[PDB]
């Protein structure tokens, strides 16, 4: 049952954002030459392998979703997210837009806490593309978009968007950015980041093709930010 | 029936005659058979008349859609490839048209034809469909170049379904013409595009 | 079955053959195909009495319907258009009957010829259907001006729709006439409208 | 049936993830050479034939899939398993490959999880099998998906997870692999192995066919395991 | 109605085992000369017909199944299991499997389970015949399914089972087979049987072909296996 | 709805038998000669026109069913019933046996019981015919069959079947029976008998024909009946 | 919704019958020559008219009922029984007997108790008609189905059974019953009856056909009944 | 292809033509157009080969059933019937075949012919169904008598369609024939025919 | 179109062609119409080419499925039977092919020949579909003695292929052969049986 609470507000849904609290942060951060998303793939074990989790997905050739929240709900969502992205390729021929498609999954989350038959969806994603102009998208468990111009997810949420308000010119380069998003993160987890401890996935402007950034090219980037989140974790 | 639908460097020209009988009986000439999907863009049929009217209505209202929902108009290859999807949708009752559905948007010029039983094909300058096609293709090909200009479009254009119209025992009744030069979104109406021939064999 | 339907200055007249072509056999003579929609709306058929007035019946409510949830008296362009998306559902049971909705409302006039297989054309000013179409439009072209009286409108629509007429004797006895001027839904009825074909002769 | 919680988990996930708690210990261990699946098969009286339970199910001819949490639940789950393994060797002629067949009975977890219809299945299962590559996944009562390199379900997961973190290598070769898979149930169950007490499953990189360990060759590696197991346990 | 308890185990199927447990007792023998397969009929009082109450119902044509929990589950149970026995026939043209069969009644008591529309069945079942070899299954209402060599249901289950750990064999000849669970029956109702109170049938292995004792045949057995009952109860 | 209890028993189940206690008695008397079935009417009111209203319903030609419980539940029931009993005829082209007839309702009446839906039909039902041989069945709200010989549903069941207990000899001429059936139903109400009040039918052995037995008729069974009845009931 | 409780009665049917006596009584009297069906239209309020308002609606030709309880509930049934009746000629080309169309209606009921998703129909019905014999039936909200000489259902229904209980005869006069059963509304009323607030109609034998009791027709029967009205009040 | 069936003094007896054929080309060695239905029970197929097979498999496994649920064996009557509400609830899919089902239960001996139409109707002692069969009648029922030995009763059957076969030129070779004796369901198979049909030569 | 399949002593042999023509036009001629169900399970197909590969993988997964599921590979007989319950269920739906699947199991040898509309026929013997058939079957017999090897079977069904590709070159011209032998499941291919076909000369 989703019903209303004397407050306004629905109470399925409330509870869902405390399960996205409690995911594995990611984080996006948009600059004027194309968007990037951070996910930290979280391992507890030296007996995970960690190569092999996801936590960046590609939905289409030129958008990739990032999660926080119940990784069974996440994936479905985000198989849902690839099939709607491609059904609007099937009959329209185009690409579908970065904001249309955070519209759509999150019209079919509306439906999950419209029924009191079914529980609601109790997974964030960001959604981040470039459409024409780069957009960033972090959906709620509502099913509701905002667009952020950097934001995070999960136990960072906080964290991140702290950090952001202070940080955060407008008017970055991707260098800069990359490197940015990183300290970001690195704060979140409270400690300094190794490349195998983070996935990290990119839609230029100027390809307007998804790239997983490979641990190789992902590397110097780290070192960067490694400084920078020391500086930090030591004032 | 006939339709020509020309590509250009200032627009998009198309025209069709506008003979549409019920029946095998011309009820009346106060038919069109040019039809406004968006703002500037035109759907032209070459096949039975019947089938093209409705389903005007139904991809133009999907399109007035389409910008309302995405606050962008619709390009020319989305709204063909609608109608190729819209087409196939209720083949168990199946619409036999041959839609020539074209105009202009950021992206430039473009007219595409839709098939009853299938995909949209682009059309890369000169398009024509209908029983009528093989007589006004031929004017066409004698005195089209690509560097075309929208008032000189009109009249090879008309010239096309002129020429086709006479020919054949399905076509006739006037010409409908229509120039998309994404300032106007002009039909040159019976009025007009008697002159245009008259300056012709009348 | 020969229809006519004229778009006058100042009211609207549409007539019809009393009876359609069934053959030899006849049932009534108090059968119909004109019935009026709306209270200023007729509908005039080409085709079967009973596939007419079935269609007509259903047509009629929902304009009644409209008029009463809206608090808005229905357009014509509304009925034309409403009855377009019943006939296109219906395609695939036996409605092939055809048919002129026109009269009278506060947008204006007109006569739209609505069809089985789709779609609504606003005839601007003459219209017929039927195998008698082609004669009866004839008849009408020759003494139709846009600023005809309601009257002389009468006396052309009854010459017009009685030369076609003549293919058929069992139809030939009662005619069909409407006049729509806003403040008369005037259905005539055959012992009145004969005095004034009496001088075209039986 | 399933709702949020306050906390924002799931009670009957959670519940769940406790009937796992509750099964028949199994473990896989993974080498560069194939992966070894072994499952728990130990018997609570002398009348249970032990030579005709199964615990070790084959799911394709290179996947196979053991089990703990519910018996009946399981049984169903890797059936579900083998009707969408088939499923997609017949629509695409290419055999199912163990992340993405783990996907589709995650997807199915998930299903029974998300709608309120039906309650969700209570088993965790490994999925082991070589795609290309030897894999190892972990499949949670929520549809969750991890890879491992080693892990354990069952009664066992807390001493055998512990275990691979102070024995494990990755350069770990066949035999050897066998026996630490072998010795690591010996001390979920806190006695020395019986060759009629555990089920044995490998699919091998260079047969790339799933072939069972007989009770015959159970054996050489059972001698082995115990000498290492007396040691530990009697320390 | 089935939901998860904070044990992970199911109120609902453990409530449904307590059911099984005020039925009325079964037991099952079995030996490599064949399987017997008994049941223990209800005798209130002498109004009873008893002649004609089915205990050992038959499924297919050399499987039969014995009873215990709720009569009314159970036959409906059982006619399910004879369509299913007889559906392989008709699309396979050879019998079904003593262990095929038993796993996909169990299917449908592990759908009911789960499913909160409906309760699971009170019934246990034991389901014993020869495909090739002698087997015999105990099924339990959560759809739990275990290959015995000797077993009882009902409320001498637990009477019966300890008893077995002595006696049974592995090999047994059929004749002392047959005798050991009439003494076991006589044991765990604590007192002389009766041919007529207690139902026998069996599947050899000569005959492949379930048959059913008449109680003139029984007559014998029910004699020498009076002797030992009256041993045991005197210490 | 209907759920398990800590004491395995369906609450609705136990319920639908304080139901079936709570009903006027019916009653059947069965012996070699054929099988007959006994139902009280009672009073009404003196305005109820008792002599009009059915207890004994014909299913089928040779079949008659009586009742207690719940009235409306036993009419719908019986609709069931009758309509099996055709639909055997119609198939078979063979009378339904009195034993396949009332498995085939108590099967319907599992139906009711499992599912969550429903509430049980709060009904017992007594099947009567002479099939091969006279059979008299009773059946229970959760559809468990029970084969009888003389046997008492209702009101009166605790008293009826002692009487029957002592008194019931297997060999009874027709008549014997009739009188001994009419005997136990006096006792019940603890007064002699009106045969107005009380509807008696039979199914013969010799004419294998249903009867049901008029005022007129059953007048000499009932004298004899109500001289024994005045008897035991001042002892 | 509706259960049974531990007393073995379904106690949403219990609750209709209290339902049944809040409404308006309507009362039956048969005898050798018609049976005549009586109804309290009574109203509280002036201005509610009293000149139109059913409370005897004509089911069949040869068929009448009169209703208690919620007038709602009863209409709905009511517009069944006369469809239901209607039915009757459709497929047999006979008029329903007054039995079969009352135990129709009842089965209806009867579905309604027993549906887990709906709620019992708060009404009980008096179906009098005259198919052969005179025919008169009280229905209950349990789907019960009893013929009575003559009753009344509603506030009336203790008081008027108890009244006819004396003075009802097994045959009587037309007149004479029609004045008894006036005497008897006016008795629980304990006022004057005026002809304008009751409504009487009838099936009769000779007539066969259902007329309905005028005003002006009504009034002789009323004086008449009007002097015995007070006799009883001053008795 | 024809099948006979006669009712013995002490069993049935029943035989069919064993020809099986696509054109009149024979593709195996043996194609039994006759099923053992229940442990006593035939099944004799005159019509579609192939049809037969999977119908006469179902109506097997429910004859099975049968006796398992309710502990009594089908009578020749039962299965009999079986198959004709089948046959009738199944005709949207229709098996186009003319059966015989009969031979032995506890009630005694009878063979029932079953219709797709459906119904199933009882021959007294003798039955022929076919195009072979009005032949078969002839040969049939002068040497049947009420009483017949089982064993003078083969030879006859087997006489009884082979009259049928020599007429044909797409039959002639292959035999069904099964004695139920009333202990043993004896399928003779080619062989053990043979011998009985070398009494009759050619 | 044509199989052919021989039960020996030693295993099983099958043979089919490789060329089955929808017109003049070469539909296959390097389709392999024998297919491998399970292990040392083979499935020869005549009927049209399409419906029998995608048939054959259907059979196949759902033998796969048998063999994991049950702890037990299926019978031919268990195959056999599935595909003709799947047949008679599809019978809406192409795949009226009439087919052959044997091979070798727990119980000896065998080949079904499974009839169009489903229904089983078990062989130790030896069978032909097709329209080669006529002639092969023939050839077929005269060679086969029940004592024979599989060295000499693929030989005798080149051969017995080889009468069916005189009457047109649509049999033959390609002719696909497997071996079973319980330890092999050997495929020619063209190359091997064209040295066995090299001592028939053609």
């Amino acid at each position: 049952i989703t019903v209303f609470s004397p407050d306004g507000r629905l109470f399925q849904v409330e509870y869902a954002r405390e399960a996205v609290k409690r995911g594995a942060t990611a984080i996006g951060i948009k600059c004027k030459e194309g968007v990037i998303l951070i996910a930290d793939k979280r391992v507890g074990s030296k007996l995970l392998e960690a190569d092999t989790i996801e936590k960046i997905y590609k939905i289409d050739e030129h958008i990739c979703a990032a999660t926080s929240g119940l990784v069974a709900d996440a994936r479905v969502l985000i198989d849902r997210a690839r099939i709607e992205a491609q059904i609007n390729r099937l009959t329209y021929d185009e690409p579908i837009t970065v904001k249309e498609l955070a519209k759509k999954i999150c019209d079919f989350k509306q439906q999950y806490t419209q029924y009191g038959g079914v529980r609601p969806f109790g997974v964030s994603l960001l959604i981040a593309g470039v459409d024409e102009v780069p957009k960033l998208y972090e959906t709620d468990p509502s099913g509701a978009l905002l667009e952020y111009k950097a934001t995070a997810i999960g136990m960072g949420r906080n964290a991140v968007t702290e950090f952001f308000e202070k940080e955060y010119r407008d008017d970055l380069s991707f260098d800069d950015a990359m490197v940015l998003g990183l300290v970001a993160m690195g704060l979140s987890i409270e400690s300094e980041l190794v490349p195998e401890n983070i996935e990290v996935g990119y839609v230029k402007v100027d390809d307007r093709t998804f790239k997983e950034v490979s641990p190789e090219e992902l590397k110097p980037y780290v070192e960067r930010a490694n400084e920078r989140i020391r500086e930090l974790l030591k004032k | 029936t006939t339709t020509v639908g020309l590509v250009c460097k200032d627009g998009v020209v198309m025209a069709t005659e506008k003979r549409a009988t019920m029946g095998n009986f011309i009820a009346s000439k106060a038919a069109k058979k040019i039809y406004q999907i968006a703002d500037r863009m035109a759907m032209t049929t070459a096949g039975s008349v019947g089938d093209a009217q409705f389903l005007a209505r139904i991809i133009k209202i999907e399109a007035n859609l389409y910008e309302i929902r995405r606050e962008r108009k619709p390009t020319v290859r989305a709204i063909a490839t609608l109608t190729s999807n819209l087409l196939n949708s209720y083949r168990y009752f199946p619409y036999l048209v041959q839609l020539l559905i074209g105009g202009i948007d950021s992206e430039g010029k473009s007219i595409y034809s839709i098939d009853p039983i299938g995909g949209a094909i682009e059309e890369k300058d000169i398009v024509a469909t209908g029983s009528g096609s093989l007589t006004a293709y031929g004017v066409l090909e004698d005195r089209f170049t690509p560097e075309i200009g929208v008032d000189e479009a009109v009249e090879l254009a008309v010239r096309a379904i002129y020429s086709a119209m006479k020919r054949d025992s399905a076509s006739g009744d006037g010409i409908d013409v229509v120039k998309i030069t994404e300032d106007e979104f002009y039909q040159y109406s019976p009025e007009e595009v008697e002159q245009i021939l008259a300056k012709f064999r009348k």
